[PDB]
């Protein structure tokens, strides 16, 4: 993936739709309730993100990368992991716990 | 809970919105179709409640 930037910073956003996932794999769960976020988070409990990546840079160099999740309780990006990424593959993943607020 | 994700019915009695005015050459939202019948059913409920009550034998 080519990360172009004019500011020295670029973003790769991912969106995960738990409604369609829960409708497909668990259609018995009532996702129409005002409590659907609590039901889905109480059902999943603890979520971990695994994210294996490398940078197309010289093997002696590295770039700072942050894995972030949006927290809707505080309306901000929360940093869950900070790593230096080089030519070598690394998992930058983290356990984010309960997903209700995400 | 028809305001949920599958349907997204936008009906709410406080808004005092009585009619869905469709326009040509635009998407036909399923939420609009749900609200179209929800408005009529709500006003039919009001019309019944001003005469009858929950359990009234006809």
């Amino acid at each position: 993936l080519s990360m172009q930037t004019t500011s020295g910073v670029s973003y790769l956003y991912n969106n995960f739709n738990f409604r369609d996932y829960m409708s497909k794999y668990r259609p018995q769960v009532d996702l129409q309730s005002d409590e659907a976020r609590r039901i889905v988070s109480d059902y999943i409990k603890e979520l971990s993100i695994d994210y294996y990546l490398s940078a197309v840079i010289p093997p002696d160099e590295s770039i700072e990368i942050k894995l972030q999740v949006y927290d809707f309780s505080i309306n901000r990006w929360l940093t869950v992991s900070i790593n230096n990424l080089s030519f070598y593959e690394k998992n930058i993943g983290s356990n984010i716990g309960y997903i209700k607020d995400y | 809970n028809f305001k949920g994700s599958p349907y997204l019915d936008r009906f709410d009695p406080s808004k005092d919105r009585t009619k869905v005015l469709f326009n040509p050459d635009r998407p036909l939202q399923q939420a609009e179709l749900n609200e179209m019948q929800s408005i009529d059913q709500y006003y039919l409920k009001n019309l019944g409640d001003a005469i009858f009550k929950d359990g009234d034998k006809q």
